């Protein structure tokens, strides 16, 4: 049901996509023949012939509370080269202060409005064939493409109508569209919270726009964790060591940190093992340090003009901490991630659910997502990254080797 | 023919205008030879005369083979090509062997003159323009342009491609149970029919081809197994690589050796056990082609040991999508790691073998982990799922090292099995100070401007010691300096350093290095019984560290 399309435009010398399709399992290609066969006669996507050459990697994925595959496709290419994206979406400061918040997928409304005749080619990917004994089966998008964030700024008019009078009737209500998710925070006692976003449906509904009692967040219980000083009753040489260390790190990032005291402690060669008592001095400079790590950090604030950064340490026992910052050190928000009962035996799996909670976090508190350093070899996140995503959209992401120490540091 | 398919629209890119390259004046016999190939050309409608209108021309030349008293047209469409628009990419891998299905009965068709049976968008046409020059630049010479896909053009594959594609769709829908691979000019079909209905399935898809402008060979025409595949062998139920001879020779050139390597690493597809190792190491430094190298003791041993696998010719079998595909990985020695994919005890798919990582710090863990991790990759590729794994690493060994190492690891679903030699960790360190062992303080500084450097240490029993060391850097002294620690230590010792570097690498257990030192710091922990490593921060006044600063500093800045 064609309308007066957006006319798009790539940044200026930059160039479409041209992202190489990775292998996928026979399960996942069925899946997405089946559901591409499908989008073809309802004419969401259209066959394309070999003089399009661009490309844009596609998976198959599956929600949580969901057993029907889904298709994901990953943007992150082309949405580097839009903005377009020109008039963005305005994020709300007040959404990290709900007593609640509630993820709604509107990804299903994009469908509706046509996408710009000259802009389609950008929008091209391929579905693979097993031992490539068949071409790929190439398609590109005629009505706005799930992923894309030209899609939510495009969709924004549409949007804030149908939001329109579920807002006069509860002005107090937050409501932020981040790519295809809605995020709903109230300060409302649960029972109206969830009655509210059932309401919420019904307006979505009433636009063709079916919205499935979604994963609920409590931005208000968020508290950054501290650092983590020791309570002990004696001290050895290498317990005082790792605390020098601990805090002359630390140092970097406040800068009412002292030290003085307790590196007075450690004067002469003695063995490890040996018991210290601590100067009346020292635990002053100690307590007072542990008060500074208590409270958030004076002097770092969210520039919107810099990347948002994620590092993640892998703690071992299904724990997990992270840092996010956009100047290593100037921490901007530190956090943890322990194993949901299940994960009991996959790394992988953990890092996915982890990386995916720090993204959901970064979205409700900036509005962006941060580019994520991930503990891991690329090949092997590459190869298993989808058999737990469960997220609409897809961060940046690079591999590094862990620095030994930064574990025991952020270690609780 | 020329296939009644829709073409496909083709396009100059953004800032750019057709090609305007001038004729180069031609030999009198070369242009009776471009004026008869032309005149053959386009009587077929493979091309068109022109007006004087079209600005556009592209050099055109004439060569003749050899053995042989006939000229041959060959268009450089190296401007027009820099002109055009990009296009797809043919495809993203080559099928190979062990991923063919088992079929009863198999055909290879090919496609005839290919290019040459596709039409060109009329609108691009005019982009083909060249010119047959006359005898001495009289007049204006005979001008053409093309009407099908030029053969060197840029477009030319990847429109046959899907033209073929979108040819060969209607019978793919109506004949769901029958397998096509399209590969360049060629056409291979399987289907699980007794010979009766296949040759009848097949007549019917020529049929449904020259139907569209592709001529393909009739029965008596197609090629008869053994096939001869992209550097494979193919018969009804087996394959292999094509033959191998290991040229037997005195005195290799580097040329020689690069040529080894290549067909040894051709044959490790099937042939298992095969080791290359020795034989690249010879390739170092290299500096030239035509230099022969003396073959190492090493090299020797390796290339004998290679015939030996070559004398006897070994087969690779064909998938079945209902059984589980197994893979099997072996270490073969230093960095060198074997494996094989079957689905029936030792029946092979495939073979192949890994040897990443030159040597940045590993040990066999890490190493057969990057296997396993390579092998499900290409098994994704290849059949379109993982394999089960049976690696030669206890349960115990593998669950002891992924929990405490600090990267995400995971193995997908496999069994021990017990094919020595075995992987394991040579050493472990502490968890906690050691009681009752000496503690070294380490340290080492290098002069950035004069590379001279001292390494030492200090303990709590009060000894003391200091080398100097000659062309070394910072992070060398840091090593050296717990090397030292641990040749003066005995059985149990904590080590204090101030090198995250140091404590790094350590921690990691590695088990091989690029670096002699590293080399002998493993060496060296391995025969300890207990080994706690522990960092502070430098420049501080911790006790210890603040010392052997001095004695290590003194005499180097
Ligand atoms: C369905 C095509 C096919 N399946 N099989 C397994 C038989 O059980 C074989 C071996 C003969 C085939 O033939 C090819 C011949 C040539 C040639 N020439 C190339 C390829 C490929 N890929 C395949």
């Amino acid at each position: 049901s064609p309308i007066e399309t957006v006319p798009v435009k790539l940044k200026p010398g930059m160039d479409g996509p041209k992202v190489k399709q990775w292998p996928l399992t026979e399960e996942k290609i069925k899946a997405l023949v089946e559901i591409c066969t499908e989008m073809e006669k309802e004419g969401k996507i259209s066959k394309i012939g070999p003089e399009n050459p661009y490309n844009t990697p596609v998976f198959a994925i599956k929600k949580k509370d969901s057993t029907k595959w889904r298709k994901l496709v990953d943007f992150r290419e082309l949405n580097k080269r839009t903005q377009d994206f020109q008039l963005g979406i305005p994020h709300p400061a007040g959404l990290k202060k709900k007593k609640s918040v509630t993820v709604l997928d509107v990804g299903d409304a994009y469908f509706s409005v046509p996408l710009d005749e000259d802009f389609r080619k950008y929008t091209a990917f391929t579905i693979p064939s097993i031992n490539n004994e068949t071409p790929g089966i190439r398609y590109q998008y005629n009505v706005l493409p799930q992923g894309w964030k030209g899609s939510p700024a495009i969709f924004q008019s549409s949007m804030t109508k149908i939001l329109e009078p579920f807002r006069k009737q509860n002005p107090d209500i937050v409501i932020y569209q981040y790519m295809d998710d809605l995020y709903v925070g109230s300060d409302l006692e649960i029972g109206q919270h969830r009655t509210k976003i059932e309401e919420l449906r019904q307006h979505l509904l009433r636009w063709g726009l079916t919205t499935p009692m979604g994963y609920e967040l409590h931005p208000d219980k968020w508290t950054v964790q501290p650092i983590v000083l020791p309570e002990k009753d004696s001290w050895t040489v290498n317990d005082i060591q790792k605390l020098v260390g601990k805090l002359n790190w630390a140092s970097q990032i406040y800068p009412g940190i002292k030290v003085r005291q307790l590196c007075k402690l450690l004067r002469g060669t003695k063995a490890l093992t040996e018991v210290i008592p601590l100067t009346e001095e020292a635990e002053l400079e100690l307590a007072e340090n542990r008060e500074i790590l208590k409270e958030p950090v004076h002097g770092v604030y969210y520039d919107p003009s810099k990347d948002l950064i994620a590092e993640i340490q892998k703690q071992g026992q299904g724990q997990w901490t992270y840092q996010i910052y956009q100047e290593p050190f100037k921490n901007l928000k530190t956090g943890k991630y322990a194993r949901m009962r299940g994960a009991h035996t996959n790394d992988v799996k953990q890092l996915t659910e982890a990386v995916q909670k720090i993204t959901t976090e970064s979205i409700v508190i900036w509005g962006k997502t941060p580019k994520f350093k991930l503990p891991i070899q690329k090949e092997t996140w590459e190869t298993w990254w989808t058999e737990y995503w469960q997220a609409t959209w897809i961060p940046e992401w690079e591999f590094v080797n862990t620095p030994p120490l930064v574990k025991l540091w952020y270690q609780l | 023919p020329i296939s009644p398919i829709e073409t496909v629209p083709v396009k100059l890119k953004p800032g750019m205008d057709g090609p305007k390259v001038k004729q180069w004046p031609l030999t009198e016999e070369k242009i009776k030879a471009l004026v008869e190939i032309c005149t053959e050309m386009e009587k077929e409608g493979k091309i068109s005369k022109i007006g004087p209108e079209n600005p556009y021309n592209t050099p055109v030349f004439a060569i003749k083979k050899k053995d042989s008293t006939k000229w041959r047209k060959l268009v450089d469409f190296r401007e027009l090509n820099k002109r055009t628009q990009d296009f797809w990419e043919v495809q993203l891998g080559i099928p190979h062997p062990a991923g063919l299905k088992k079929k009863k009965s198999v055909t290879v068709l090919d496609v005839g003159d290919a290019y040459f049976s596709v039409p060109l968008d009329e609108d691009f046409r005019k982009y083909t323009a060249f010119t047959i020059p006359s005898i001495n630049n009289e007049t204006p010479g005979i001008r053409y342009q093309y009407n099908v896909l030029p053969q060197g053009w840029k477009g030319s594959p990847a429109i046959f491609q899907s033209s073929m594609t979108k040819i060969l769709e209607p019978f793919r829908k109506q004949n769901p149970d029958i397998v096509i691979y399209q590969y360049m000019d060629d056409l291979y079909v399987g289907s699980d029919l007794e010979i009766g209905q296949h040759r009848t399935k097949i007549e019917e898809l020529r049929q449904h081809l020259l139907r569209w402008g592709l001529t393909t060979p009739d029965k008596k025409h197609q090629k008869e197994p053994p096939f001869l595949w992209m550097g494979y062998e193919l018969h009804p139920d087996k394959w292999t690589v094509q033959p191998i001879v290991l040229p037997e020779k005195d005195s290799w050139t580097v040329n020689d050796i690069q040529k080894l390597v290549g067909k040894l690493n051709w044959a490790s597809q099937i042939y298992p056990g095969i080791k290359v190792r020795q034989l690249c190491k010879l390739l170092r430094g290299t500096k030239a082609l035509t230099e022969v190298i003396p073959l190492t003791e090493e090299a020797e041993l390796e290339l004998a040991e290679n015939r030996e696998i070559l004398k006897e010719p070994v087969h690779g079998v064909y998938y079945d999508p209902s059984k589980d595909l197994i893979a099997e990985i072996q270490k073969q020695g230093q960095g060198q790691w074997t494996y094989q994919i079957y689905q029936e005890p030792f029946k092979n798919l495939k073979t192949g073998k890994y040897a990443r990582m030159r040597g940045a710090h590993t040990n066999d863990v890490k190493q057969l982990t990057e296997a396993v991790q390579k092998i499900t990759t290409e098994s994704i590729v290849i059949w379109g799922k993982t394999p089960k794994f049976k690696l030669p690493i206890q349960k115990e060994t593998w669950e002891t090292w992924w929990t405490e190492y600090w990267q995400a690891t995971w193995i997908p679903e496999w069994e021990f099995v017990n094919t020595p030699p075995l992987v394991k960790l040579w050493y472990q360190l502490e968890k906690e100070p050691i009681v009752g062992a000496e503690t070294f303080y380490v340290d080492g500084a290098a002069n950035r401007e004069t590379k001279l450097g001292k390494a030492g240490y200090v303990t709590n029993r009060g000894r003391q010691k200091v080398v100097t060391l000659t062309d070394t850097t910072n992070q060398k002294t840091e090593l050296q300096a717990i090397y030292l620690a641990l040749q003066d230590s005995g059985l149990e010792v904590n080590i204090v350093t101030d090198s995250q570097y140091a404590l790094g690498i350590i921690q990691a257990q590695p088990d091989q290095s690029e670096s002699e030192l590293v080399n002998q710091i493993i060496e060296q922990l391995i025969k300890k019984e207990k080994v706690y490593l522990a960092w502070v921060p430098a420049h501080k006044g911790i006790g210890g560290n603040e010392q052997v600063d001095k004695l290590v500093s003194a005499g180097i800045r």
